[PDB]
């Protein structure tokens, strides 16, 4: 049951993992979750605004 | 054909109309909603008072002078007296809500000032004494707004609040508020500002009488400034609307 | 991947993307390109840094404490709390709800006492580490029968090997942990402010397994937090201010920020 | 925790010292009073201080309230 | 026994190492997961979002509002100058304490482009133009407006629209600029000037205010995540 | 996984939940739907710690016992029993029988005594732990040719490396341990009561095999149960009453519970 | 012969295992057994007993 | 010999570990089960089930 | 939806942004350009700095006053000593070039006037 | 625990082994490369380039 | 492979490879087989071990420093840089620009210094090593809050175990390390030349944990580099003169090489 | 997801390798890249020279 | 680092310590000259001699430049 993965490398290669034990909590940190969403904070209103557009008309 | 400007807000028997309106700021892109059989806890089934909770509430009025420092106030706290929404938060144990804050100031084109309008989840605030905490009186106004001040709060085995106004009473720096929802009345510009608030909280539903989610906090980062013959008394006026407003925990009335 | 330039010409037009009104709430998307000409840019670079995670994860200091061989202090204690360090404290209190596993480290070293005994030749020291959790009975004394740990966890930990180490997983009440509580544990609102029980992770407890020596000697361990598996919601403004209390929020007032000459200089007064 | 833990009390004079126990705290009760009074397992107020008033009626006096693994402590200025 | 071989490294603790250890707390069943509002995925989404300046920083200004107002007025003339600062967000007094600058005192590095928004706050009836002008490093900065002139600049016109973004752009030798102190990775001025005299009507104000927001663009990133020299400690808080 | 509530309205009819007999012997199934309003809430909660592997699957010291390198007592003995100790003795005692494998842990210290003796300089310290089954020879000495081991399991160890650690299978000769035994070994009924030979184990020796040093040492073993593999059948009521002996249940009469000032009193006095 | 499991994990990811002795007594402690049966000690009647109906009729 | 590298927490005693252990009686032939009634699975089949409550639980 | 008297006009690295603005007049309907192969007479390949000569140069400001007859500027000249533009006239011989001419005035409602602008070729006093 | 034996050379430090470390910057992103003239990947197309020979090294 | 020898015969032509013009700047490419008879020998010979990975990737002592347990030197630091040592910085400025990771290794070691303290018995020594990235704070004492190392990289390391070792990835803000740098920091040219902030990696603080014993102790670490992954580019000739400064290449003139007696002589004089 | 790779020989077989961490600046050094090329440094001239030619005609 | 760090000043003599801190440096700024003045948190000629000016006005006279971790020296032959 081992899972491989690719490794952080430049710009302009896998390793191997198995777990060994039994709780979820003893798991190393997940530290390839590149998500991002920033339309919560930012741009945070009822009606949309295009860029080119008056922001009030 | 219609001006982005005018919009109308019904709620309830009631509806606010404003013809100089920025937008609207939607809390964090999430419209408040009930909540749901799979993030319940508590068993025994809820009451939704809706139209006799969900409605404008309008609170007293402040004046906004040229050395004005700002004013706060604990929203679960400012409804606590008002309507049926206090009576149902003093009958039961648990309860649950969203917002809708509308805030008001009009003047004429001379009239200058631009006042920051934003709702802080958590806005626990620090005492002057350093071993004390602040009192519950000095934190809490239900019907009248709390204000901050300019100078610092002198720290003499009291239980007084540090309301220095470039520290918001939280010891950050103010002008960073700006990651809470908000809105800016500029008074060249804007008339009115309105924010749509959803249930903020760690838990699924919260006593509401040892516990304020939320606090409005209304701060001029321009000051008021008028040349002489302008009108000299302007004031602020704020009105809340509860939203999906659910209680659970019936018992007999009273805090204790 | 971060964003790629676009590459613009020159503009005139009705189309106006550097006006707008702040007042609304909502931060401008300009790009560069919107108000100069620019080039085509591919770019590779990566916000893989910026993650919570990453940002969170790395172990750190977050109490000391002494206990001796023979004397008064035999044994040391402490409630697990992470305010009572400045770093991880004002990293955690970015947000106000965190959610996270906790991997917990301790270096134990030892230090030999003065004192006129003679002949002293020591043996190897063996510590025990005990965690209670809230509710359970404590040592009132080193030889104290609690020190069983029939139920409670415990490490034992020979000076000379590996530091010890454990996984603890998220153990809060509530679904999710707080940095900050407006509000009281009474529904009368009188009593301390700003304090609850969501975040109560127990106590810690250490002492010397075996005295070792016929001289005086002193050990202290030092206690290492490191997050994992992170969730945090509600960003909040960073601390300005020097923390005073572990306990609550209180603080001294400070500027803004630091001063310059005028509003002209290009220099840090 | 001691509610207010600084105070002056200008003046019979009521020294309070309200005090809440968290859930860790499971050793035995101590309360002590400075300048004077000590419980253990100037006149107490109240006959049920184990549930949480150590307050007594009578320069600076410090009330020390102890459960291991907690500790704290309450200074009040008698003018 | 399978016969091994241990490498140096071993029995250490770094404490930015990455390894699976053994739970204090066998077959604990969590606290499940309810949807809260307002998720953090990426200290970026935080700095992307518009703050305050302090522009005026001089003196007592720090500890009242007036350190955020830039004020302006009616001249009798033309072209004098009404702020100047350098491109330094996360050294300069006036962006280090800024959310972007907050963030940015964690890291060695920082890169990309940044959004300076200014929001006029006079009388309706007040009018006015501006230049807002950057000059990447190499000259001194700009003494004059038509040195100004010559660089990136924007002609800000004041009316319905509150509120002027001018950006400034990426140009720089490296890929990456430190955020310490550093003639080799210099970023630039940045300064304002009177394209026009503020013209008011009687009983109006002369006298007016602007404001300023710092917010970084998509193409913004961070490196080398290290401490604050903001935070400090003597002894353990209690 | 734990049940979840199911959604009810009101009712009038002449279904009666409420209302049973307990004399019966049968404990009533009624939800809390039967006697109120209810939503429906999806319950996502495991009752996974509650299991009796989980309940008793820890390490628990059960007794210590010391020895010296020189004078009388050079060597320790202790018969293997769970009874010594009051907290694993209390969890395993909610079950008349049981049936488990078991973990043995050791934690070996040393301490340097009291002596006029100079230029001590010691040598490091191994110990040897023998197991000796019921019914075979025993040690008179520390240098008895019984340490030979042939047979009987032994572990040597060296003072600094990781405590010794070994797996004891089910070795009862009835199918099942027991707690408790309402009878005697005689069949005259004459003798002690309580005592029976289903649960004897055998006795632990310990020494030193080298004396190190020329000064006085002494040295501690603590030895750590913990049960593996668990069965366990008839539920008993827990010990109201604090343990007096090893061998017996004997006791002294203590109060049902604690008392309180009245029937309507909230608080504990 | 390895053994793929499931690790605990909350609501709203496997584990390898390989034994190394021949004993079985040697194994690790059997943690995941969730199987319950309360109805011998809770409502051990010889007669079923409906909820509601009444106990004795 | 295969390259390996010690983790901090090697040759610790956690007195709630889950690890495989040697036996010290090789192949002993342990005693079979019988069918006892009463197994108990969960300690929640013991919470389930009804006790007499001491509400008078005043004095003597 | 917008507004006809909200203009963005961006040159090079400058941009000019008005609230107010009649429209753009285009010269005599002809939006500049570069020289055609069947139009020139000179050989040698020619140089174009493009964003560097071309963008916004701000010159200095007058007062308008109550009595003041009216200002001109020859727009050749008007540039020749600023910047790339005024190098690459000054080592040059011959040139070529149209021109974005932006002239701004603001006042409140109250203050009254009317300014005509105009580019008059060939104005030989 | 699986059964191990360590072997002679343990816990040596030769200063040309050729092991995997952890790392001190997790996820660290590198800067880019770009294209320099005269890369270099052996040492011998240095030796094959001429260079002037100091054949009368003799006194000052 | 290596190239393979081509036989070749007696030749007579107009064909002339021994005769060229080195003023073109352009080396020769003629075999052996051009100006000679020459038999046929397939060639196994590999150049392996001239790769720049191999010629560079070899562990160096960089640096050494030392601090004691008391008295006024308690902690060391140091401005990570290879221009401190002569032998990795002559084989690194073979080339102008070189781009790899890192590998670090430590070897810390401890000498007892003379004192007249009596009965001295020292506990084990613990080591503190924390990597500081340009632009954070620096510890001004050994017991300094920023030994927190909330987010500063730190290795602890307890005498006798294997010495500590980290990878660290290429950190330049430009896209290749510089060896050598034509230029001033300063627009104006004024200030000091040749220094640039390309290669600047941070520094090196270290400090015991504890201080072991009641007598004087001093400590020595010792600092490896070893150069992984690299690439280099645009060869230069080697250093002819001795190192006199780290941060400059500064230097005393020196014979282009070494005097024999004549032009004949076939020996070194 | 190992590797499997041939070693140095003499002239006149293969090893193992997995990759454990995630970073790529963690990995074991390349000692296997024989690529050569010369004629940068060397014979660097805009027009080609043959051997058998005269350098200047 | 400073500029210059050897020179003979041969003569109001005007003594230049200008110098540079490295992105490292972090630690305290403390300036002082040797032969006479000490500068922490003859006469200076610089009022921001923080910004890198330890240039004083008046044998050997040194300049000692510290900042954590950099430390800097400059010696001057005055004639």
């Amino acid at each position: 049951g081992a899972q491989v993965s690719t490794q952080k490398t430049g710009a302009h290669i896998h390793y191997t993992n198995i777990n060994y034990y039994k709780d979820a909590a003893s798991n190393s940190a997940n530290r390839q979750d590149f998500t991002q969403d920033p339309g919560k904070f930012t741009e945070p209103v009822k009606d949309i605004m295009i860029k080119s557009l008056p922001a009030l008309n | 054909g219609y001006s982005d400007r005018a919009r109308s807000i019904t709620l309830g028997n009631s509806t606010i109309t404003t013809q100089e309106c920025a937008n609207v700021v939607v809390g964090y892109g999430v419209w408040p909603d009930y909540l749901k059989d799979s993030e319940a806890t508590a068993e025994d089934q809820p009451t939704q008072p809706d139209v006799a909770t969900c409605r404008f509430y309008t609170l007293d009025s402040v004046q906004w002078q040229k050395t004005s420092p700002g004013w706060w106030w604990k929203l679960p706290d400012a409804l606590s007296n008002l309507g049926l929404f206090g009576q149902n938060m003093q009958y039961h144990y648990l309860g649950r809500t969203g917002y809708t804050v509308h805030v008001q100031c009009n003047a004429s084109k001379f009239h200058q000032g631009c006042l920051l309008v934003v709702c802080v989840p958590e806005a626990e605030m620090g005492c002057a004494t350093l071993d004390n905490t602040p009192s519950s009186a000095e934190l809490l106004g239900g019907d009248s707004a709390k204000e901050f001040a300019d100078k610092p709060v002198a720290s003499g085995s009291n239980k007084l609040v540090q309301r220095v106004v470039y520290n918001a009473g939280m010891g950050v720096g103010v002008g960073n508020l700006t990651i809470f929802p908000h809105q800016w009345i500029n008074l060249r510009t804007n008339n009115s500002a309105t924010i749509v608030m959803p249930y903020t909280n760690s838990v699924p539903m919260d006593n509401m009488f040892r516990h304020n989610n939320v606090t409005l906090m209304v701060i001029p980062f321009v000051p008021l400034d008028y040349c002489p013959g302008s009108t000299t008394y302007v004031p602020i006026t704020v009105t809340i609307a509860p939203m999906c407003a659910e209680y659970n925990g019936l018992r007999l009335a009273g805090h204790q | 991947r971060v964003a790629d330039t676009v590459g613009t010409g020159p503009t005139n037009s009705e189309a106006i993307p550097a006006l707008t009104a702040a007042e609304t709430g909502h931060t401008s998307q300009v790009v560069p390109g919107d108000t100069m000409q620019t080039r085509h840019v591919k770019n590779y670079h990566s916000r893989s840094e910026s993650t919570i995670e990453n940002f969170l994860c790395r172990s750190a200091c977050v109490y000391f404490t002494e206990y001796e061989n023979s004397g008064a202090k035999r044994y040391a204690e402490w409630v697990l709390t992470p305010r009572q360090a400045a770093q991880l404290r004002r990293k955690l209190e970015f947000f106000t709800y965190v959610r996270f596993d906790l991997e917990l480290t301790f270096v134990i070293t030892s230090t030999q006492q003065p004192s006129t005994t003679q002949n002293q030749d020591a043996q190897i020291l063996t510590h025990q580490i005990m965690y209670v959790p809230p509710g359970g009975p404590v040592p009132d004394k080193v030889d104290s029968y609690v020190w069983q740990t029939s139920t409670n966890p415990s490490v034992f930990w020979t000076e000379g090997n590996a530091p010890p180490r454990m996984s603890i997983p998220f153990l809060s009440i509530g679904n999710a942990y707080s940095n900050f509580y407006d509000g009281w544990s009474e529904f009368s609102r009188n009593g301390v402010y700003g304090i609850n029980t969501l975040n109560n992770m127990g106590t810690l407890y250490a002492r010397h397994v075996n005295a070792g020596s016929t001289g005086p000697i002193k050990s202290t361990i030092r206690i290492y937090f490191k997050p994992k598996h992170v969730k945090a919601w509600i960003p909040r403004p960073p601390r300005l201010c020097q923390y005073e209390k572990a306990k609550n929020v209180n603080f001294q007032p400070s500027g803004v920020t630091t001063t310059r000459q005028s509003i002209t200089t290009m220099t840090n007064t | 925790s001691i509610t207010t833990p600084e105070e002056m009390i200008e003046k019979t004079a009521y020294l309070p010292c309200k005090f809440t126990l968290s859930p860790e705290d499971q050793g035995p009760l101590d309360i002590e009073w400075l300048i004077i009074i000590l419980y253990s397992g100037v006149h107490f107020t109240s006959n049920d201080l184990k549930s949480g008033d150590a307050s007594i009626n009578v320069g600076t006096y410090q009330c020390k309230v102890k459960k291991a693994p907690g500790v704290a402590n309450k200074k009040i200025h008698l003018v | 026994g399978l016969p091994t071989m241990n490498t140096p490294g071993s029995c250490q603790f770094l404490t930015s190492d990455d390894f699976q250890s053994p739970s204090a707390m066998p077959q604990y069943d969590v606290t499940p997961e309810m949807r809260i509002p307002g998720e953090v995925k990426n200290l970026m989404e935080i700095a992307e979002v518009d703050s305050v300046v302090p522009v005026q920083n001089v003196g007592e200004k720090v500890n009242s509002m007036e350190a955020y107002q830039i004020p302006v007025r009616s001249n009798e003339g033309s072209g004098t100058q009404v702020f100047g600062f350098p491109l330094q967000p996360g050294y300069s007094s006036v962006f280090s304490r800024t959310l972007l600058g907050e963030i940015l005192n964690y890291y060695t590095h920082w890169s990309g482009s940044i959004k300076l928004t200014f929001m006029f706050c006079g009388s309706a009836m007040a009018t006015g133009k501006f230049l807002l002008a950057y000059s990447p490093p190499g000259a001194g900065a700009p003494t004059k407006r038509v040195d100004a002139m010559l660089g990136t600049h924007v002609v800000w016109d004041v009316g319905l629209q509150s509120s002027c973004v001018l950006c400034i752009p990426w140009i720089s030798q490296t890929h990456y600029r430190y955020v310490t102190s550093d003639e080799y990775t210099a970023g630039g001025f940045i300064t304002c000037w009177y394209q026009t005299n503020i013209v008011v009507p009687a009983d109006a104000q002369s006298s007016c205010y602007i404001m300023c927001f710092v917010s970084a663009c998509n193409d913004f990133s961070v490196r080398l995540l290290k401490d604050t020299p903001f935070i400090s400690q003597q002894n353990f808080f209690q």
